[PDB]
RNA sequence: GAGGGAAACAGCCCAGAUCAUCAGCUAAGGCCCCUAAGUGGUGACUCAGUGGGAAAGGAUGUGGAGUUGCGUAGACAACCA
RNA sequence: CUCGAUGUCGGCUCGUCGCAUCCUGGGGCUGGAGUCGGUCCCAAGGGUUGGGCUGUUCGCCCAUUAAAGCGGCACGCGAGCUGGGUUCAGAACGUCGUGAGACAGUUCGGUCCCUAUCCGCUGCGCGCGGAGGAAUCUUGAGAAGGGCUGUCUUUAGUACGAG
RNA sequence: CGCUGAAAGCAUCUAAGCGGGAAGCACGCUUCAAGAUAAGGGUUCCCACAGGAGUGUUCCUGGUAAGGUCCCCGAGAGAUG
């Protein structure tokens, strides 16, 4: 799903270091 | 640009004014004008010829080099000799006639005859009810006018009927074998 | 940008005629009375080309000082109404010029503009042609209801422009391509084949047909 | 014209070009016309 | 106590920028800075200390790449199917003032004061402006080294 | 488990709030404007708004580094037998 | 996530959106004589019927039509309607159980409330402002509506085709 | 679907450029519209009142002009406005 894909891809932001709650 | 690096020979009676980026070409047949793209320059090469120079050996330099060389050569060869295109019509009932050098009338199997006007630099010349021609001083304008005349009724792949170029290799097949 | 001829009139009513093919034609009778050019609008001073026409019989005690001064500058007697005509030939019009119904011939197509008859607050079934509910089969106090007016939690709202009940009538309506049947200028009567908006006695603007004809 | 993600030369006369950002195959035979999409 | 301007204490000036061949982004950033008065040592977010900006030749604003036909601007009337879209090239040709105001407003904070200050931006697509009485001084977009 | 960062965003990153301060230095993250600080310096690459989502597969996109065949015994195209 | 209640099928009404286009518009290739088609590119402006059967969705059928598109919106829409189906207590049949009873088996019957506070939306006013107070006529930034299509005649029995 | 045309001595609808090309896009047609506080424009009318405080006059009271409303008779209008 689009929402799931965006949620998973949000972990690629700079301040996060490849990790994010709920992937 | 192998084409571009070759020079352009100005012929007799042809006036070539290189006013920086903007260029005038006078000749017996008329007048043409053109602006070269900025990273390309033009020189006279002892006033008897024309040279175009690419300032760098990149892609756009070479591409515009060849383009400008060919297009300037086209305008000079046009003003010294002109441009001619022969169009021939096949298929019964198809005819072309002239209401002047710049006015054509086509009966291409339509409901009614169709009228074709010419631009100022375009003049028609018909010699046969099934063959005619167009002449001018601009190669692009002559080509597009011939293309429009063909688009009026493009050749078919069954009986060739339609306005075709003189050397056009029209494809053909057979339906009701 | 378009050149339009125009005149102002009053809806007197309707009757019927028979044309030369013996066809019954409904005709509206418009007292296309004398109109006077009260003001001409030019791009230099106003920014667009139009002609302001007067028309109307007014009592001298019902015309105020600003209106009286406007008409005095126009050089004409005061008129009740003032309506503009957006024409591209406004210049050809001189201040105080006389305009009569004979500006239209016996077969010109015209567009007639007027304010429609009012109906008050109308229901959906009348002002929008809503099909209501059935009269029987358990319909519960909703025989003329509008039905649903939206979706659900998405969008949890009523979309803008939904057709619901409201006040209908009294609005600018233009009916186009009406063929003028006859013009009698010596009494200012115009017979126009068709039905035009508005009650009897309303003001009507008769202009040349924008779409020329059918 | 065939619109396919995979466009290839079919005959020896077909030519692969890049026109307006799209890969195209132009040939004298009209059957071989192709465009990526 | 840190200094704070008092209403009309800071005197607001009039600048004019010739948008001739100037990138829309640089023009908008410069206009926003001038309108908010960020170049003044008397700056204060809560009091309008900026200057009036008159932009001329907005129809000749430079755009890079294929922006003139691929950079789109959208408006919605608030009703279904109420979207209109037009390219920035068309908008610069037709209503350049709208384009410049949209850019500057987007670059300016989202405030009541910012709404008030955006009225100080007078954008004209041609080379002439009607504010000779206000006597705008020419402003040149420059950079400070290092 | 407040504070800073992640647009917002218990679980990610920085960092553990004794109170006051209209002082200074930093962390993560940042320095065109929103938004504090560089429209920083120098050298390359990109022209797809890629950057600012995705596969098998496909493509004379473009820069760079090889290996190798042929070539003024005259190469590859274009043009006459 | 909601069990100190987020009412669950189909129709009615009212729409709106996507395009993975049913018709109408345009174009390529055709294994495109003509006439027609079949492919798949564009394209969502408008249009996309009435009935028989069944609670039905679905589906089949009748008669048309340019066509009778596919989907989203809490399988749109019950503080809008419908209660035929579903899922209460009655009863019967079949099956199961020693029995009380059970059955996404079937059958007949069977209560469904709300005066709109807020947002939303359709309309209509009052106020104040528009750097004097007024009267009239206006420009249009911007917004909305509208956008369907057939048959016949003629070109012409012309083009095409062996007919 | 094209014209001219290189990069790539040719070719190529394309890299420079130009032309055609749909009920779609924007207009054309109709309607609303300056609360468009950016509060527009034209034309016309009325006019430098009076009395106080005053602190550049400021501002607050009072009678008017042009004009308008209330009230009354109504409808082509309307739930009431
Ligand atoms: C066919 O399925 N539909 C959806 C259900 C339904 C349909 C129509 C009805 O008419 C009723 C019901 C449910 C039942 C529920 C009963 C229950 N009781 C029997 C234990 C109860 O708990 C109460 C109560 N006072 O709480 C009631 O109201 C009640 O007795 C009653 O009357 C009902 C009804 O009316
Ligand atoms: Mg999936
Ligand atoms: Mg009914
Ligand atoms: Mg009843
Ligand atoms: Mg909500
Ligand atoms: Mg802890
Ligand atoms: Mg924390
Ligand atoms: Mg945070
Ligand atoms: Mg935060
Ligand atoms: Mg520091
Ligand atoms: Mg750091
Ligand atoms: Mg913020
Ligand atoms: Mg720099
Ligand atoms: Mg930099
Ligand atoms: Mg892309
Ligand atoms: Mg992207
Ligand atoms: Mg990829
Ligand atoms: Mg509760
Ligand atoms: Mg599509
Ligand atoms: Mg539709
Ligand atoms: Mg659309
Ligand atoms: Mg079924
Ligand atoms: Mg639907
Ligand atoms: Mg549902
Ligand atoms: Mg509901
Ligand atoms: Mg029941
Ligand atoms: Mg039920
Ligand atoms: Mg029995
Ligand atoms: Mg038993
Ligand atoms: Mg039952
Ligand atoms: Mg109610
Ligand atoms: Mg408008
Ligand atoms: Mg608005
Ligand atoms: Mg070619
Ligand atoms: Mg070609």
């Amino acid at each position: 799903g689009k929402t799931g894909r965006k949620r998973r891809a949000r972990r690629k932001k700079g301040a996060n270091h490849g990790k994010r709650p709920n992937a | 640009s192998r084409i571009g690096r070759l020079p352009i020979a100005v012929p007799s009676g042809v006036e070539v004014k290189l006013d920086g980026q903007y260029v005038e070409v006078k000749g017996p047949k008329g007048t043409l004008n053109f602006t070269v793209r900025e990273p390309i320059t033009v020189s006279k090469n002892d006033e008897g010829a024309i040279l175009v120079e690419r300032p760098d050996d990149e892609r756009e330099n070479r591409s515009l080099h060849g383009l400008t060389r060919t297009l300037i050569n086209n305008m000079v060869i046009g003003v010294t000799e002109g441009y001619e295109k022969k169009l021939e019509i096949q298929g019964v009932g198809y005819r072309v006639l002239s209401k002047g050098p710049k006015q054509l009338e086509f009966n291409l199997g339509f409901s009614h005859p169709v009228i074709v006007d010419a631009p100022e630099g375009i003049t028609f010349a018909v010699e046969n009810p099934t063959k005619f021609s167009v002449q001018g001083i601009d190669k692009q304008v002559v080509g597009e006018t011939a293309a429009n005349i063909r688009k009026i009724r493009k050749p078919e792949p069954y009986k060739g009927k339609g306005v075709r170029y003189e050397g056009e290799n029209v494809r053909r097949k057979v339906g009701k074998a | 940008e378009r050149t339009v001829k125009g005149v102002l009139g009053t809806k007197l009513g309707m009757t019927q005629l028979w044309d030369e093919h013996n066809r019954l034609v409904p005709v509206t009778v418009i007292q296309a009375g004398p109109c006077v050019v009260t003001q001409v609008r030019t791009p230099e001073t106003d920014g667009y080309s139009a002609v302001q026409l007067g028309y109307g019989a007014v009592k001298a005690k019902n015309v105020t000082k600003p209106e009286a001064g406007h008409f005095e500058k126009a050089g004409v007697t005061p008129r009740r109404h003032l309506v503009e005509l957006r024409t591209a030939d406004a210049s050809e019009y001189t201040l105080g010029q006389e305009i009569a119904a004979d500006v239209f011939s016996e077969s010109d197509f015209v567009d007639v503009t007027g304010t429609s008859k009012g109906k008050g607050t109308a229901g959906v079934m009348k002002r929008h042609g809503f099909g209501g509910l059935r009269a029987t089969h358990g319909v519960h106090r909703k025989h003329r209801s509008p039905g649903s007016i939206g979706g659900c939690s998405t969008p949890g709202k009523v979309i803008k422009g939904l057709r619901m009940a409201g006040r209908m009538g009294v609005e600018r309506v233009t009916v186009q391509n009406l063929q003028v049947h006859s013009v009698d200028a010596e009494r200012g009567i115009m017979l126009v084949r068709g039905a035009v908006p508005g009650p009897k006695g309303s003001l009507l603007v008769v202009r040349s047909a924008a779409k020329k004809a059918a | 014209m065939k619109v396919q993600p995979s466009v290839k030369k079919i005959c020896d006369k077909c030519k692969v070009i890049r026109r307006h950002g799209r890969v195209m195959v132009i040939c004298d035979n009209p059957r071989h016309k192709q465009r990526q999409g | 106590t840190t200094y704070s301007p008092k209403a009309g204490e800071v005197q607001r000036k009039w600048y004019v920028i010739d948008a001739e061949d100037i990138v829309l982004g640089r023009l908008a950033t410069t206009a926003a800075n001038l309108l908010r008065g960020k170049h003044k040592p008397q700056y204060a977010p809560h009091i309008d200390t900026g200057d009036f900006v008159v932009v001329v030749n907005a129809s000749k604003i430079a755009l890079t790449g294929k922006k003139a036909t691929d950079s789109l601007r959208y408006d919605h009337s608030g009703r279904p199917g109420g979207l209109r879209v037009t390219s920035i090239g068309e908008m610069l040709a037709k209503n350049p003032r709208r384009a410049v105001e949209r850019a500057v407003w987007g670059m300016m904070p989202k405030n009541k004061l910012s709404r008030q200050q955006l009225k100080k931006l007078k954008v004209y697509g041609g080379p002439e402006h009607p504010h000779a009485a206000q006597n705008p001084q020419p402003y040149e977009i420059t950079q400070i080294a290092q």
